RNA sequence: GACCCGGUGAAAUUGAACUGGCCGUGAAGAUGCGGCCUACCCGUGGCAGGACGAAAAGACCCCGUGGAGCUUUACUGCAGC
RNA sequence: GGGAUGACCCCAGGCGGUAGGGGAGCGUUCCCGAUGCCGAUGAAGGCCGACCCGCGAGGGCGGCUGGAGGUAAGGGAAGUG
RNA sequence: GGUGGAGCCUGGGAGUGAGGGCGCGAGCGAUAACGUCCGCGUCCGAGCGCGGGAACAACCGAGACCGCCAGCUAAGGCCCC
RNA sequence: AGCUGGGGCUAGGAGUGAAAAGCUAACCGAGCCCGGAGAUAGCUGGUUCUCCCCGAAAUGACUUUAGGGUCAGCCUCAGGC
RNA sequence: GCUGUUGGGAAGCAGCGCCAGAGAGGGUGAAAGCCCCGUAGGCGAAAGGUGGGGGGAUAGGUGAGGGUACCCGAGUACCCCGUGGUUCGUGGAGCCAUGGGGGAAUCUGGGCGGACCACCGCCUAAGGCUAAGUACUCCGGGUGACCGAUAGCGCACCAGUACCGUGAGGGAAAGGUGAAAAGAACCCCGGGAGGGGAGUGAAAUAGAGCCUGAAACCGUGGGCUUACAAGCAGUCACGGCCCCAAGGGGUUGUGGCGUGCCUAUUGAAGCAUGAGCCGGCGACUCACGGUCGUGGGCGAGCUUAAGCCGUUGAGGCGGAGGCGUAGGGAAACCGAGUCCGAACAGGGCGCGUCCGCGGCCGUGGACCCGAAACCGGG
RNA sequence: GAGCCGGUAGCGGGCGUGGAUCCCUGGAUGUCCGAAUGGGGGAACCCGGCCGGCGGGAACGCCGGUCACCGCGCGCGCGGGGGGAACCUGGGGAACUGAAACAUCUCAGUACCCAGAGGAGAGGAAAGAGAAAUCGACUCCCUGAGUAGCGGCGAGCG
C-alpha cells in the first residue's frame, strides 16, 4: 500500500550517515518499519542467544535496518530515481534514463 | 503599503477588560460586591422594587386591537415639496421610492413648507397648505382611483 | 491578476507570486504582496466594478 | 433574542419626537374615585421624567 | 494492653510558627500587643486546664417571599361518589 | 505656558484609598506579517544571575541544563494572568 | 470676594441603601451601657499608613508619590527604660 | 401469634407495617439511578497581571419590604456651558 | 541536486544547477521543491452498488357544443354541549380538528371571507398518492486565528475496561528510550533485585512503564550561625566571619521597630471563616437585539438578509426588507402643524444610518461553584 | 508486483516475479445466543417431532433440511416481527423554573415514554389565503416582526 517503496532486493547505493556513499548489494528489504538493511550501518549486538548454544567467540554481529529513505539504487548510473515504463503489458523500474 | 501597520488608528478601546486582577478590576468582580449582584437580576426596567414600578399609568392609547388585530387600512407617507423639491420631472411614485422616501407601503401625501417647483406632482392625498403652495407655482393632478 | 488561466497556472506556483482570479481581487491579497501586475482584461473589470 | 418590546407599555405609554415619554395622568380612570371639580379637567397628558430613562429601554422598536 | 527493644507502620488535623506566666489592652476571654516577671537547647512517660483544640458550612433560635411531611370547617383543583 | 516644534522645554498646583468609575501598559495560547527571519557555531523549556532596561507587570543579556523547534516591529481573536 | 479635582446641564458606568465612635442638641432608657433612635458636624469606614496616648479604628497631632545617615515643628514629652 | 432454608408475589406518594412514620440494598416524613438539568438560590464561598488619576455610601421615598430592589442623595467618565 | 563543509547525523552553510498545471504536508539521524511518500495534472473497474444528469418506450392523458334538473365521497357538513390547534387564555370567537347529542341536501347544492345577518367575492370538505428543495451525523473524506495527555471524547494506551453498585447505572487513571534496540555480551559484589566496571550510543544523571524532568518533600557535603533566651519570625541599622577584592551577595550577633493573608465586617492578629504544602485545572465570555461612546465609510440618504455565481483559506451579485427622511391623535384623520375645544383663547407635544470596537442592558445557564427539593422514565 | 505467514519478538516451520502477502468486489461456510422463530429457557444452554444420511445401529447418538406468531390474497403462497448516534410525524406528556409568592399562565406541546417510517420524515394540490376586477400545491431560509395580536392585558408568549 503506502509500505512500498524505491527498491527491491539488489545493489544500492546508501546517502544517509557515516556511510554517505556505499554501494551495498542485495538490500534484504524490512519494509513495515520503512528500512532494509543493506550493508551500511554494522553496529554490534551485544546479545548472546535466546537459546543458548555456541557461546560467545568474538562479535563480527550483525546489521541495522537502515531507514529506507536513503538507498538510492543504482544502474549504470549514480542515483537517479525510478520510474514506470509499462511496454502495454508490464511495469518496469527505468531510472532518469540510463537505462534498465 | 504592508502588514505591517495598516493597524486601527490608535482608537479601538479594547480593552476588553478582564477582571481577573489584584489591580484593575480588584476581585469583587468591578462593579459588585454586594450579594443580589450574583448570577443574575431580574428586568431592572419594568421591574422591582416590588411594588408597581410604573403600572398607575394607565392605557389611553385605546383601540388597542380587537382580536384579528389592525385593519389592513391605507397609510399615507408624508413628503415635503421641499423635499419632493430635489428633483425635476413629472413627479411620481417611482420617481419617489424608486429614489428615495416614501418606504413603499401604500401612495403619497405631499404636505408641508418649502420651496414649491414648478412641477405637475400625481399624488394621492394633499395637505391644502401644499395645494396652495404649488397652485402658486406650478400645477398637479391627483390619485388614481382606477 | 489575470483573466488567463494558463498564465494564472504559470505563476500559481512560485515562491513569490500570488495568483489571482480577475475577479478575485481583495485588500488583503493587494497588501501581502509588494508589486501588483495585472492585465488590461482585469483593469477593465475591477475599473467597472468600483465606481 | 430579539429584544421583546413590553405591549404594556406600548399600550399605556406614547413616546414623543424629541425622547419624552408622555401618558395620562392617572385618577381620571373611570373614576372609581370621587365626584367632579376641575381635577378631572386638569388630567389631561403628563410626561414622566427619569423613568423615561428606564421605560424607553422597554419601548424600542416600533417607538 | 500501656512502657523498652527488633519488624511492618497508618490517621483525623495541619496558615506559617522560633508557640511562657501575670496585669491591662484589643470585635468585649491573647503564646503573638504593651508593661513587668520568670525562662539553657532537645526529648521520654504522664494528666488534660488552654490553644475559644478536633469532629460535624448549629441538630435549639432567627432570616429565606427556601423545601418537604402532615392537618383542616385555608384556597383552588382532581380521584371517587 | 516656553514655544522661531523637534510640541522633548520649563511653571503653579495635585498625587492615602475600599466599593466603584476612567486611562495606560506587560504577559500567555493562536493567527496575519511567514514559501520570510532565527536555530544544532544549540529552539522552546528548566536551573541560576549579585548583571542590564522598565515605577511595575515583565523584557533583554550572560552562564550551565536541554536536544528541536521558535517565531520579531505593527496588528488581530481569545478557553488569556 | 471666592480659578476650585468649584459649580450647572446632558449622556455612559456605578457603588451604596447593616454603619460606627466621639462632640453637641434631644428622645427612649434609669439625668445606665462600647445601649438605641434622630439633627448638625467630625473622624473610622476606605487614613490607621505615621507621632503621642503603655498597648488601642474613630481621643489629641496630622491627610503617607518615591528617596536622603539634612532641617523646623504640632499633640506629647525632657531622670532611666 | 414460633424460628428457618428454598421457591415466589407486592415498589415509590406506591408497597409493606402486631404501627415506629418504621422497613423497602449500610442515612426513607416518601428509595436509588438516569433524564428535564448547568432546575432555583433575594443565600454563603470565590474570582486570577501591573501602574496612574478621581473617589463614595450605609440617608429619604416606596416596597409581602426590612440581609434584596427601584428612584433620588453622595461617585466617576466624556461632552457642552 | 550533486559536490565541499562543522558534524554522531545534513536537507543546515557555501558553490554550481534543475523542475514547477507539482514551493500543500509528512517523514528522512536535524533546517529537503529536486531522497521517499506525496501534491498539480491525468489515467483506472472485470464485479457490485449507484444514478433520466443524458437520450428510449411503455401505463396514463389529446342534460367543442345544446339540452330531459342523473352523480359529484354521510351519521359527514351544519347547530348545540365539551375541548385541543392557530397570535386567540370565553373574548365580539370565526376558522381547522372532534369526544357527546340533534341532524341535512349534490350546483337556484355546500363551505369560507373573524359573532351574525344581507350584497360582493373566494373555493369545493367528509377518499388516497405525490419527487424536489430542508433537519440530522453512528459513518467515510477533507477542512481548522480547534485541544496537545488534568486538554480533546469518558477512553490518543487492550475503555465504557479495571474498580464501585444487587440493579438501573456510575466509572477512572494510565502517551513519549533512542536515529537505530545497537534494549547492555563478559566480569565483580549480591540469593536475587539492584548496583560498579566493560560495552553501545552523539548523549546511558537517554538504561527500560526510560525525552525535558520544575516545585512541595527528603537527604548528603560545605560556608555563616545558634544551648540566659521571647517570636506574624521580618525589616532597618551597625559589628563579626567564608566566599569577590571597587562594590558586593550569604549568614546573623546585638539594638531600634513591627498584631499574618483572604473573606465578611461598625470593626479581625484575631480565640470569626477558608487555607497542610507544591504543581497543574479553575470562574464577566458568547448568540441575537437594545442603549450611549469612539474609529471609519456614506451622508438625506444609509443599507444589506436569505439565496445566486465564483474560488483557495479570492469575493461579487442580490434592494424583499429594515432604519431615516414630519409629527400630533385613542382613532378616523389632519399636517409644520396636530390634539383638548364651540374657539382663527390658551396649553400639550413638534427633523441619520451601516460596520468595527468598547461600557452596559434584555432573553439566553449568562461570573463560577452548592442545595433541601419537584417531575418523567426506569 | 516482491515480500510474506495480523498487532510476531521468540518453535525455528514453511510460502512467493509460472505472482503470492495484502486491498476491493462477488459468492461459499457461518457453531450457539439474540426479533429467536420447533417447545422450554435462568441468553450464548437444554428437549423435540417429521423427512433424508453414518452392528456407527431397532432402541440413545450426530449430520443436513423443515417445524414460531401475525398480516394479505387462492391446505397454498408474498410480506411483517427486532435494531439504529441523532433527524421527523403521530399518540400521551410533566415539573422545577419565570411570574421576584402562586393557582390561570410560563417553562412547553420542551424533556421523556410509546408507535411508525425512511435516508429522510412531515405536508401537499385548495371547501386555501384575504382585499387586490389579487395570489395560485406543499416544504425550507430571509424579511414581514417582536408586528398584528394574545396576556392574572402581569410574566411573558407571538
Ligand atoms: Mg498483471
Ligand atoms: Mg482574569
Ligand atoms: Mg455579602
Ligand atoms: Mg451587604
Ligand atoms: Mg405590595
Ligand atoms: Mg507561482
Ligand atoms: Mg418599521
Ligand atoms: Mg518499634
Ligand atoms: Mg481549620
Ligand atoms: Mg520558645
Ligand atoms: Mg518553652
Ligand atoms: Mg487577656
Ligand atoms: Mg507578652
Ligand atoms: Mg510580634
Ligand atoms: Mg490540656
Ligand atoms: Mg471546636
Ligand atoms: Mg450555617
Ligand atoms: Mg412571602
Ligand atoms: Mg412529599
Ligand atoms: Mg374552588
Ligand atoms: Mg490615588
Ligand atoms: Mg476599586
Ligand atoms: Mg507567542
Ligand atoms: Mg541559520
Ligand atoms: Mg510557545
Ligand atoms: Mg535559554
Ligand atoms: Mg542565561
Ligand atoms: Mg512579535
Ligand atoms: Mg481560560
Ligand atoms: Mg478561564
Ligand atoms: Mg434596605
Ligand atoms: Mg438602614
Ligand atoms: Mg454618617
Ligand atoms: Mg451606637
Ligand atoms: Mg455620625
Ligand atoms: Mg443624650
Ligand atoms: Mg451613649
Ligand atoms: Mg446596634
Ligand atoms: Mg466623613
Ligand atoms: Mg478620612
Ligand atoms: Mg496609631
Ligand atoms: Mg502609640
Ligand atoms: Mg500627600
Ligand atoms: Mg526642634
Ligand atoms: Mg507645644
Ligand atoms: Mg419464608
Ligand atoms: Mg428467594
Ligand atoms: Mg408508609
Ligand atoms: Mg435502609
Ligand atoms: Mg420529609
Ligand atoms: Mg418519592
Ligand atoms: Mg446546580
Ligand atoms: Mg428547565
Ligand atoms: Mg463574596
Ligand atoms: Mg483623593
Ligand atoms: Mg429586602
Ligand atoms: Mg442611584
Ligand atoms: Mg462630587
Ligand atoms: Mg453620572
Ligand atoms: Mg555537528
Ligand atoms: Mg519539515
Ligand atoms: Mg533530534
Ligand atoms: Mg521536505
Ligand atoms: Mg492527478
Ligand atoms: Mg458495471
Ligand atoms: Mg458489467
Ligand atoms: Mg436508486
Ligand atoms: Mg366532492
Ligand atoms: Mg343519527
Ligand atoms: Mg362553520
Ligand atoms: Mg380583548
Ligand atoms: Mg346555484
Ligand atoms: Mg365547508
Ligand atoms: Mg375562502
Ligand atoms: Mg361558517
Ligand atoms: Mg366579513
Ligand atoms: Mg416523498
Ligand atoms: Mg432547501
Ligand atoms: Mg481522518
Ligand atoms: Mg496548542
Ligand atoms: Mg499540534
Ligand atoms: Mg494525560
Ligand atoms: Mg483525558
Ligand atoms: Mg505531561
Ligand atoms: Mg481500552
Ligand atoms: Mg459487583
Ligand atoms: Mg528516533
Ligand atoms: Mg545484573
Ligand atoms: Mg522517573
Ligand atoms: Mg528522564
Ligand atoms: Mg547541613
Ligand atoms: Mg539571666
Ligand atoms: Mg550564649
Ligand atoms: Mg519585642
Ligand atoms: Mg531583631
Ligand atoms: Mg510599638
Ligand atoms: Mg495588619
Ligand atoms: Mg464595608
Ligand atoms: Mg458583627
Ligand atoms: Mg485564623
Ligand atoms: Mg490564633
Ligand atoms: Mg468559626
Ligand atoms: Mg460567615
Ligand atoms: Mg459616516
Ligand atoms: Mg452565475
Ligand atoms: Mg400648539
Ligand atoms: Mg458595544
Ligand atoms: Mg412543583
Ligand atoms: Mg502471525
Ligand atoms: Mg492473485
Ligand atoms: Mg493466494
Ligand atoms: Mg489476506
Ligand atoms: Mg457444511
Ligand atoms: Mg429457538
Ligand atoms: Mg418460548
Ligand atoms: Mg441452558
Ligand atoms: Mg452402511
Ligand atoms: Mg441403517
Ligand atoms: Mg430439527
Ligand atoms: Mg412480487
Ligand atoms: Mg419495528
Ligand atoms: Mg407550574
Ligand atoms: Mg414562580
Ligand atoms: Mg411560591
Ligand atoms: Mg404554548
Ligand atoms: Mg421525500
Ligand atoms: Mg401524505
Ligand atoms: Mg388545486
Ligand atoms: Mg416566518
Amino acid at each position: 500500500r503506502v509500505k512500498m517503496h524505491v527498491k527491491k532486493g539488489d545493489t544500492v547505493l546508501v546517502a544517509s550517515g557515516k556511510y554517505k556513499g556505499r554501494v551495498g548489494k542485495v538490500k534484504e528489504v524490512l519494509p513495515k518499519k520503512y528500512a532494509v538493511i543493506v550493508e551500511g550501518v554494522n553496529i554490534v549486538k551485544k546479545a548472546v542467544r535466546v537459546s543458548p548454544k555456541y557461546p560467545q567467540g568474538g562479535f563480527i554481529e550483525k546489521e541495522a535496518p537502515l531507514h529506507a529513505s536513503k538507498v538510492r539504487p543504482i544502474c549504470p548510473a549514480c542515483g537517479k530515481p525510478t520510474r514506470v515504463r509499462k511496454k502495454f503489458l508490464e511495469n518496469g523500474k527505468k531510472i532518469r534514463v540510463c537505462a534498465k | 503599503d504592508l502588514r505591517p501597520n495598516p493597524g486601527a488608528n490608535k482608537r479601538r478601546k479594547r480593552v476588553g477588560r478582564g477582571p481577573g486582577s489584584g489591580h484593575g478590576k480588584t476581585a469583587t468582580r468591578g462593579h459588585k460586591g454586594q450579594k443580589s449582584r450574583s448570577g443574575g437580576l431580574k428586568d431592572p426596567r419594568r421591574f422591582e422594587g416590588g411594588r408597581s414600578t410604573t403600572l398607575m399609568r394607565l392605557p389611553k392609547r385605546g383601540m388597542q386591537g380587537q382580536v384579528p388585530g389592525e385593519i389592513k387600512r391605507p397609510r399615507y407617507q408624508g413628503v415635503n415639496l421641499k423635499d419632493l423639491a430635489r428633483f425635476e420631472g413629472e413627479v411620481t411614485p417611482e420617481l419617489l421610492v424608486r429614489a428615495g422616501l416614501l418606504k413603499k407601503g401604500y401612495r403619497l401625501k405631499i404636505l408641508g413648507e418649502g420651496e414649491a417647483k414648478p412641477l405637475k406632482v400625481v399624488a394621492h392625498a394633499f395637505s391644502k397648505s401644499a395645494l396652495e403652495k404649488l397652485k402658486a407655482a406650478g400645477g398637479e393632478p391627483v390619485l388614481l382611483e382606477a | 491578476v489575470t483573466g488567463n488561466e494558463l498564465v494564472r497556472r504559470a505563476a500559481r506556483n512560485l515562491p513569490w507570486v500570488v495568483t489571482l482570479a480577475p475577479e478575485g481581487l481583495n485588500v488583503y491579497d493587494i497588501v501581502r504582496t509588494e508589486r501588483l501586475v495585472m492585465d488590461l482584461d482585469a483593469w477593465e473589470v475591477f475599473q467597472n466594478r468600483i465606481g | 433574542p430579539k429584544m421583546k418590546t413590553h405591549k404594556g407599555a406600548k399600550k399605556r405609554v406614547k413616546i414623543t419626537a424629541s425622547g419624552k415619554v408622555v401618558a395620562m395622568k392617572t385618577g381620571k380612570r373611570h373614576l372609581n374615585w370621587q365626584k367632579s371639580g376641575k381635577e378631572i379637567r386638569q388630567k389631561g397628558r403628563k410626561f414622566v421624567l427619569a423613568k423615561p430613562e428606564a421605560e424607553r429601554i422597554k419601548l424600542l422598536l416600533p417607538y
